[PDB]
């Protein structure tokens, strides 16, 4: 799978003759190929269909789940855990079992964690299942002389092979011999319109030539035959798949965040336990021991209930997505859309309808716009007038389209119509505001008609005429607004008929380039009323001779029609461009095209100029006025194929309205990557395969849900069921409010470190009874600090968040110094505090003064003393004082959920005050309630001093970390006033996370 | 007092426990309450 | 990176700010921690002026007293030669270390011992619990009651031929009176003869009904000859008021002790205001692992 080989642009040996081509494959261009042959070929080098995707167990993406950056770090833990154990056994006897059930409870916690993911992946996964559709497809292949419709995986190449307007090209065929074939190359080449496939020659170029099919393209009108010179993987679309899976996946910005985060964790506690192992040795304790106090403290310092609540935050924000109708297959992708800075989107499929609709039309001497919006939510065209009415009866009848039987139930604009594009688009128009056109046109019966010449260039036809007062003939004719404007002498002016005096003929060369200059195709509809005494009723006008008068016609009207862009396109790029977005348009469309439908969706301001428009206003060359006074401009496929890479980095870091025009998947693939090498993260949004290369490389791609095609479907992260655009703007908005969350749940989970480490520090350094016990690290790390953390997601916005510029990858980080200097700086500390005078006042209550705990561990831990004196005299056996002890642990565990209170209330907010934010977040309050219910029940519920060892407290303890809390909420309520007051003040760059 | 000062040694932990489980139940009710509180 | 971030020469910058920025940062935590130790001093001080100096506010996690001995055993057992003198030497060393505080030269003069009834008595009430009379008096125990285990006459106390000693102890406890059964049709068997009111009784058994027969002729001594605590020598009024107190003691001697065998006696004190507990092998009754292997 030479990958070089595929990034290449495609070849061809299109710059052929018919006899070069018959002599290069071998076949006969009356005949077609022999049974005999065809098999002999078939199976010498496979069918016609396409690869199979990688398949993937599902024991491997579990395992995939099972691993990752966060929980090699709870595995690593769970590892160092058991080694700790193992050597307390081998030295010592009676080990405490602590180590081996917080390694369980570890392991435990990150299979959980594996379980949840893969089956939220597995669910999305699913629904994506439920939307390929495959029906077999036969061809017409003429073999020995006959025609024969075999499956679309037995066509080989050398056979001959017949299509008809309806059926799809089954592979690379060369065009022999067509009868006005069209074909929509819109998949493949993203052309809109249908191009003719003729078996002359025209462009360099293949994709542009007319004198070949290609494999997934439909023809639209005609038939045709042709020599399969590609087929099966080796078709254009064939090794643009194997190139999009023959392609790296990447890695997200927020992986990359959550592995610098764990790099720190990583610093500190490495840093704290070689640095207490070596205060342990210079106090005399021995190497056993300081082995284990060294994995013990590297334990501690990791968080394993921030795993299953980063997990429960994105899944949090990727609910609601699913409630809009934004699907992810992943679990990271819905953070990316915030982080993005360069929106790269395609123009057909994406940012268009792919569908021709009338949008303008001349009648008396002024210009009138239709609705082009999918919805029909818009301003009518003031249907009072005649000229209109006459109009609608040139169009109506003048056409040979009709809608698709059986679409009774579809709207006006979604039904099929069988026909060309203008016509349909023409005869939508009329159904949409002249009512059924069935009966139009069954109350006018059409009685001859003169086909559509290419050398007549015009349609016409004679019905006759429903009025019960006049028995007279219609004659109705439509085509290029040149040829029918020399065939008339007349205008339908508010109904009365005027001379063609050259006045409305400037008006109309004026109405004619106005039209032409906005991207539309304009064409010209005329009627004429036959004088019924010089053709009488009976008389018959077969299309022989003239029969009709070709001048003196009537013009009513000019009408255009284009590809109009979706509903919401507009409003969604402008509140990208709010937000600091550079939208930049890649497409493979013509650039006339491209350039007015980036001005219709906002990509090229109005106003901007390009280098082209400048010397067009000014009237000299292009060599002479200078590249940096051009905001915008549009970068030509063929000019960007010998383009070096200092050019394109120049030309995204000068121009901000960039449009690139006639440019390959390869290329598109090429922006997405110039657009990387700088810094920027990209995200890119398509509906074809030619958006396949691109979707992949890009940080993030967008695929069209209904539109879109199967492989770009499968190759994207994101997928709109919808066709919505808006909901990049949604996604956008989701990843910046999420990503302020995980900052502030991150921090309330990190400041309960302190107060759970150094209680043993001070026990190895000071000698003093141990303060908190490992199952009440554990009830608290699993248990109550998990619904608050949980529901610090449901935060919403303090600030606009639509309005800030896009965040810096270089500078601002996830987790900087400024949060570890208040969770472990700052609110620890006091957190720690609280704890330890509650210990303490336990202590005191019963006997145990500060004075005689400093030096007691050794005799408190001793098994075989039962008489320890304490500070009144008294004498207390080995299990008295355990007891006390435990209550302690009890007591410690009470404290730290009371200062968690203030806690997550100044973790609430990260500037704004908690009057002014409000107290709206309902998930919050039922997280204060049960997190000290569970205390209370842990607490009082009997039984448990014999289970999990924990104590019933006396109701004075329990308000000994009051005072701790309310000085901690009114430290950072100053603190998160000087940062209001003073910006970019010391408190800001200091304490501002 | 005295010698039958044998009340100087006891304490209602049952009583104690009774209560707390009382308050820590009507907690989680009021919880329930203002989580529920809105979607009826 | 590595070595930038260490130290740059344009902008004098050190880890990554200048000169006054690491010192603003240091004062700034000097003056936070500063405040935060005051502040715990002070909620600390509160503390000290809410308690009693004569008194503990709860007395209920040590209701119960508890029973413990003299010599120090790892996991309750006592296993010594009769020939290798390096064996006892553990077990000598703590009991001499216990008896080392009865000494007679220790308890000399009026203050501030007094002498009390050489045959069990009623308890003695000193006032309250106050300092407005000074130090007051506790009761005299002398080394010699206890008859064959006392140091004085076989220092090793009995270990050097097959007659280990052991001497129990009631944990000490502020203002608890002990209360012995009463004369009542319900008492234990051994508990009848010999009902001295003032004596709390201590008395030893096999915690196995088939390590009876394996145990000898267990020979008690103590203040009276009997084999309890006197009443006399309680309540007692804590450290701070009455230092240089002495609680009782008494012996126990396994004469006649089966010899290479491991055998499991258990001690036990009997009374009203005495419970054990199942969870505390300690709480009134104790359990010893004796084996004279010579
Ligand atoms: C409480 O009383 C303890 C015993 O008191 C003795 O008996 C009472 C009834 C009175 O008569 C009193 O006057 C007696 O002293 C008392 O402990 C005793 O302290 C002395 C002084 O250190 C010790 O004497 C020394 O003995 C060693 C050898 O001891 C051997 O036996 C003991 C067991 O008894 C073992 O533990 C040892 O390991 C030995 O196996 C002598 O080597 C040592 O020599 C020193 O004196 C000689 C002159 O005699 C000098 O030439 C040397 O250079 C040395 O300076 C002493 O003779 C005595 O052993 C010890 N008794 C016990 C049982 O340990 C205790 O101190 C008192 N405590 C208080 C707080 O009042
Ligand atoms: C604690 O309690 C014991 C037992 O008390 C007895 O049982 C209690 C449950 C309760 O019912 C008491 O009312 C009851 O007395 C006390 O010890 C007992 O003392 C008596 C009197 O000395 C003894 O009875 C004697 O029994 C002898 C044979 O066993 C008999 O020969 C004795 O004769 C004496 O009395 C007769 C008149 O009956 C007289 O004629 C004789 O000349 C001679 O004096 C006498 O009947 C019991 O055996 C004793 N019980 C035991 C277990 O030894 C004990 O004194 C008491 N302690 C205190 C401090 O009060
Ligand atoms: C029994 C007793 C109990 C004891 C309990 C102890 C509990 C431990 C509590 C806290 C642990 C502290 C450990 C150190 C933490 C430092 C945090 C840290 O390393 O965070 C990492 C930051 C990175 O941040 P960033 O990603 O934003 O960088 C972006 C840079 N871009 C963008 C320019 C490229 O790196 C930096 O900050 C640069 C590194 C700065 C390192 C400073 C080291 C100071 C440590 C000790 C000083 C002691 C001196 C005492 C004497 C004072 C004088 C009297
Ligand atoms: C000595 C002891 C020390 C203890 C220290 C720890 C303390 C931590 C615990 C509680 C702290 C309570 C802090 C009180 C803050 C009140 C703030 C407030 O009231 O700001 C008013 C807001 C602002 O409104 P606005 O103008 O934006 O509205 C606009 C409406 N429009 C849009 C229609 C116009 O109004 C709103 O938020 C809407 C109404 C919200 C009402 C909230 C009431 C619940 C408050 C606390 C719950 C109790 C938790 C107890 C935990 C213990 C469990 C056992
Ligand atoms: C929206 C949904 C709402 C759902 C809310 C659900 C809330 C559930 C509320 C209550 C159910 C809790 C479980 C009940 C346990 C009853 C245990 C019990 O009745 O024990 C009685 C006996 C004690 O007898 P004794 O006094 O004679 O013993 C003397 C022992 N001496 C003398 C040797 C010291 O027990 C014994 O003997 C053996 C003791 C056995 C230990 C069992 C304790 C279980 C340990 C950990 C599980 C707790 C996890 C936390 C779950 C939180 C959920 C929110
Ligand atoms: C959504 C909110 C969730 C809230 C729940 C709170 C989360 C809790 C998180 C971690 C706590 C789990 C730690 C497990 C502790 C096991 C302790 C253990 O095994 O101790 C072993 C003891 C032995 O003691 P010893 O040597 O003194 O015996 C001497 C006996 N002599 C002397 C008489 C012979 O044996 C015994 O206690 C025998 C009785 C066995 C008791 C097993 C209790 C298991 C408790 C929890 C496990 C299930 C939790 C699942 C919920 C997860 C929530 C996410
Ligand atoms: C039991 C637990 C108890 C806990 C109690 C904690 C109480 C301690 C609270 C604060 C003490 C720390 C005060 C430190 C003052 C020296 C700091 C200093 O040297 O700062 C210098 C700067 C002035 O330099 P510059 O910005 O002009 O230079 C620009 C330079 N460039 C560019 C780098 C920004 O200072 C500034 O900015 C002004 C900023 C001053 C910092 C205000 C922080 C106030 C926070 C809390 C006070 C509220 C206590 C409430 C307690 C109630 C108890 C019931
Ligand atoms: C906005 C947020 C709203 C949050 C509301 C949360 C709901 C609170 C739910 C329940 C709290 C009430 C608890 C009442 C329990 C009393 C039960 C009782 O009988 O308990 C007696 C103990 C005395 O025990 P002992 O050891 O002496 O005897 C032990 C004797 N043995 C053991 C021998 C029996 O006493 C005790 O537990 C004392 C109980 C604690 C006293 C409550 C103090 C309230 C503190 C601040 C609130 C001030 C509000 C001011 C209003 C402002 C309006 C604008
Ligand atoms: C949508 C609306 C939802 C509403 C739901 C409402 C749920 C119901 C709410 C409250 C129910 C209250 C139940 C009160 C139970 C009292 C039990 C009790 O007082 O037992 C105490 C005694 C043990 O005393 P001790 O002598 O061993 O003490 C130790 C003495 N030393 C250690 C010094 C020797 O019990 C014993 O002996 C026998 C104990 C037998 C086992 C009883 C099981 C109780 C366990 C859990 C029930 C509590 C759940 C409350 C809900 C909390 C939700 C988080
Ligand atoms: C101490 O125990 C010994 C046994 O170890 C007792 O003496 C034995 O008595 C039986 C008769 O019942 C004789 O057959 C044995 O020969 C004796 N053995 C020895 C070594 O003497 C002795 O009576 C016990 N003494 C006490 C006071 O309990
Ligand atoms: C228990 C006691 C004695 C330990 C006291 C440790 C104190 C002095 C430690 C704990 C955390 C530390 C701070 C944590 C974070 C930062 C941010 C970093 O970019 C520079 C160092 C700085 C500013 C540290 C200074 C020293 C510091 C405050
Ligand atoms: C919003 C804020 C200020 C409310 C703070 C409420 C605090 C003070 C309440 C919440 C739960 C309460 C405790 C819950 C349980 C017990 C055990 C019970 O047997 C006596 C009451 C006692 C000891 C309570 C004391 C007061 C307490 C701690
Ligand atoms: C608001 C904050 C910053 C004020 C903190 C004040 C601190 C420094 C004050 C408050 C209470 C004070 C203590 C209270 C009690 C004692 C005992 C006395 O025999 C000597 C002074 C000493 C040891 C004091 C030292 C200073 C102290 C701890
Ligand atoms: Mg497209
Ligand atoms: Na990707
Ligand atoms: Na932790």
């Amino acid at each position: 799978d030479l990958d070089e080989l595929k990034k290449e642009v495609s070849m061809d040996d299109h710059k052929l003759s018919l006899d070069e081509l018959h002599n290069k494959y071998g076949t006969d261009l009356t005949r077609g190929l022999t049974n005999a042959r065809a098999k002999e070929i078939l199976a010498r080098d496979g069918p016609n269909s396409l690869t199979p995707p990688p398949t993937t167990p599902e024991w491997i993406k579990f395992c995939r789940q099972l691993f990752g950056g966060f929980s090699i770090l709870l595995w690593i833990g769970a590892i160092l855990c058991f080694l700790a154990y193992g050597i307390q056994a081998a030295t010592e006897d009676e080990p405490a079992n602590d180590n081996l059930y917080l390694g369980v409870v570890l392991s435990t916690v990150v299979i959980v964690t594996g379980c949840f993911s893969y089956y939220q992946e597995a669910k999305s996964s699913r629904i994506m299942d439920s939307f390929k559709n495959m029906v077999p497809q036969q061809a017409l292949v003429i073999r020995d002389g006959e025609k024969s419709t075999i499956n679309a995986e037995f066509v080989v190449a050398g056979d001959l092979v017949e299509v008809k307007g309806g059926d799809r090209i089954p592979a690379d065929l060369r065009i022999i011999s067509a009868h006005g074939c069209k074909v929509d190359n819109s998949s493949l080449t993203g052309e809109s319109e249908p191009q003719t496939r003729s078996p002359e020659f025209s462009s360099e170029n293949p994709l542009e030539t007319r004198n070949i099919a290609f494999f997934s393209t439909n023809c639209v009108e005609g038939t045709a035959r042709g020599v399969v010179v590609y087929t099966g993987d080796r078709t254009v679309m064939g090794r643009i798949a194997t190139l999009a899976s023959g392609l790296e996946v990447g890695r997200t910005p927020i992986a990359i965040e959550i592995e610098h985060f764990i790099h720190i964790i990583t610093g500190v506690a490495v840093f704290l336990g070689v640095s207490f192992f070596i205060l342990s040795l210079i106090l005399g304790y021995s190497w056993l021991e300081a082995v284990i106090f060294l994995i013990g403290i590297i334990v501690a310092n990791v968080p394993e209930g921030l795993l299953a609540t980063v997990t429960v935050c994105l899944t949090l924000t990727a609910k609601r997505m699913a409630r809009k109708n934004c699907l992810v297959k992943n679990l990271e992708a819905v953070e990316t859309l915030g982080s993005t800075s360069t929106i790269c989107s395609d123009k057909t499929g994406t940012l268009t309808q792919n569908r021709m609709t009338v949008a303008h039309m001349w009648f008396d001497n002024q210009i009138h716009e239709a609705d082009t919006t999918e919805n029909q939510s818009g301003a009518a065209f003031d249907k009072t007038s005649a000229t209109w009415s006459a109009l609608s009866r040139i169009a109506a009848l003048c056409n040979r389209a009709v809608f698709q039987a059986g679409q009774d139930n579809v709207p006006i604009l979604k039904r099929s119509v069988a026909g060309d594009a203008s016509e349909s688009a023409l005869l939508k128009c009329i159904e949409l505001c002249c009512g059924s056109v069935q009966g139009m046109r069954d109350r006018n019966p059409k009685i001859v008609e003169i086909p559509f010449n290419s050398t007549n260039k015009y349609q016409l036809s004679i019905h006759e005429n429903e009025k019960s007062s006049e028995s007279r003939y219609l004659l109705v004719m439509k085509g290029a607004p040149e040829r029918i404007l020399d065939r008339c002498s007349t205008i339908l002016l508010n109904g009365a008929e005027e001379p063609l005096k050259e006045d409305m003929k400037e008006a109309f060369q004026n109405a004619y380039l106005e039209l032409g200059g906005l991207g539309e195709r304009v064409l010209g509809f005329c009627h004429f009323a036959l004088p019924e005494d010089k053709y009488n009723e009976g008389y018959p006008f077969d299309a022989d001779e003239p029969n009709f008068p070709t001048t003196d016609l009537c013009f009513v009207g000019l009408m255009a029609m284009i590809d109009p862009p979706r509903a919401a396109v507009p409003d969604a790029v402008g509140k990208c461009r709010s937000a600091g977005i550079k939208v930049i348009m890649v497409t493979g469309d013509h650039p006339i095209t491209a350039k007015a439908i980036a001005k219709g969706v906002g990509i090229i301001s109005e106003g901007n100029e390009t280098i082209e428009d400048i010397a067009a206003r000014l009237n000299i060359p292009i060599g002479q006025v200078n590249p940096r006074d051009a905001k915008a401009c549009v970068v030509h496929g063929s000019d960007l194929k010998d383009l070096s890479t200092e050019v394109l980095d120049d030309i995204l870091h000068y121009h901000t309205e960039i449009v690139f025009a006639r440019t390959s998947p390869q290329q598109k693939l090429i922006i997405v990557e110039g657009c990387q090498r700088q810094g920027a993260i990209v995200a890119v949004t398509g509906d074809g395969v030619n958006d396949s290369p691109a979707l992949k490389k890009a940080d993030i791609g967008v695929a069209m849900g209904i539109s879109g095609s199967d492989v770009s479907k499968q190759a994207a992260d994101m997928i709109l069921l919808d066709d919505n655009f808006a909901s990049i703007v949604t996604g956008v908005e989701e990843g910046r409010l999420i990503f302020d969350n995980l900052k502030k749940s991150i921090a309330y989970t990190l400041t309960s470190n302190i107060p759970e480490i150094t209680p043993f520090l001070v026990f190895i350094i000071g000698n003093v009874p141990l303060p908190l016990g490992t199952v009440t690290i554990l009830c608290i790390d699993l248990g109550t600090d998990m619904v608050p953390a949980i529901s610090l997601a449901y935060e919403q916005a303090e600030s606009d968040i639509m309005k800030r510029q896009p965040r810096n990858p270089k500078t601002d980080k996830l987790v900087n110094e400024r949060l570890i200097s208040m969770a472990y700086g700052q609110i620890g500390m006091i957190q720690a505090l609280g704890g330890f005078f509650s210990y303490f006042v336990i202590l005191a209550e019963n006997g145990f003064l500060p004075m005689d705990l400093i030096g007691k561990r050794v005799r408190w831990d001793d098994r075989w003393i039962s008489d320890v004196e304490d500070s009144f005299g008294q004498q207390w056996t080995y299990e008295q004082r355990k007891i006390v002890e435990f209550t302690c642990h009890t007591s410690f565990f009470i404290s730290i959920v009371v200062v968690q209170w203030a806690d997550l209330i100044i973790c609430k907010t990260r500037r704004n005050s908690i009057f002014q934010q409000g107290m709206k977040n309902k998930i919050l309050i039922f997280g204060l309630f049960e997190e000290t219910a569970l205390a209370a029940f842990l607490s009082y519920c009997p039984g448990t001093d014999v289970a999990l060892r924990m104590y019933p407290l006396k109701p004075s303890w329990w308000f000994c970390a009051f005072p701790y809390s309310l000085i901690i909420f009114l430290y950072d309520e100053m603190r998160r006033f000087i940062i209001r007051r003073s910006p970019g003040g010391w408190v800001e760059q200091e304490t501002y996370y | 007092e005295g010698p039958d000062n044998d009340e100087r040694f006891t304490y209602d932990y049952y009583r104690l426990r009774v209560v707390g489980l009382i308050v820590a139940a009507v907690l989680c009710v009021i919880g329930i309450i203002i989580l529920l509180a809105g979607k009826c | 990176g590595w070595k930038k971030f260490l130290w740059d020469s344009e902008k004098k910058e050190f880890l990554g700010r200048t000169g006054s920025s690491w010192f603003k940062i240091f004062l700034f935590y000097l003056i936070f921690y500063g405040c935060l130790a005051g502040i715990f001093i002070g909620t600390i001080q509160v503390l000290l002026l809410t308690l009693s100096d004569f008194e503990p506010k709860y007395q209920d996690r040590v209701a119960p007293p508890g029973l413990s001995h003299a010599p120090y055993a790892i996991k309750t057992e006592i296993s010594f030669s009769i020939s290798n003198p390096k064996s006892y030497e553990s077990f000598v060393k703590s009991m001499h270390k216990l008896m080392d505080l009865y000494n007679e030269s220790s308890q000399a003069g009026n203050s501030p011992f007094e002498d009390c009834s050489d045959t069990p008595a009623d308890y003695i009430k000193r006032g309250d619990l106050d300092d407005s009379q000074g130090q007051k008096k506790a009761c005299r125990f002398s080394r010699m009651w206890l008859k064959n285990c006392s140091g004085l006459d076989d220092t090793t106390y009995g270990y050097a031929e097959g007659k280990p000693c052991v001497v129990a102890k009631l944990n000490r406890i502020i203002g608890f009176y002990p209360k012995p059964l009463k004369n009542t049709t319900d008492l234990p068997e051994e508990l009848q003869a010999n009902y001295n009111q003032y004596v709390l009784p201590l008395r030893c058994a096999a915690k196995r009904e088939e390590d009876r027969e394996k145990i000898g002729s267990i020979e008690y001594f103590g203040l009276g000859g009997y084999a309890g605590f006197p009443l006399q020598y309680y309540p007692y009024y804590g450290k701070r008021l009455q230092k240089k107190y002495l609680q009782p003691l008494l012996a126990i001697q396994f004469t006649n002790l089966t010899q290479n065998m491991e055998l499991r006696i258990e001690c036990k004190v009997y009374g009203e205001n005495i419970d054990y507990s199942e969870k505390d092998r300690f709480r009134g009754r104790f359990e010893v692992k004796i084996e004279v292997k010579s």
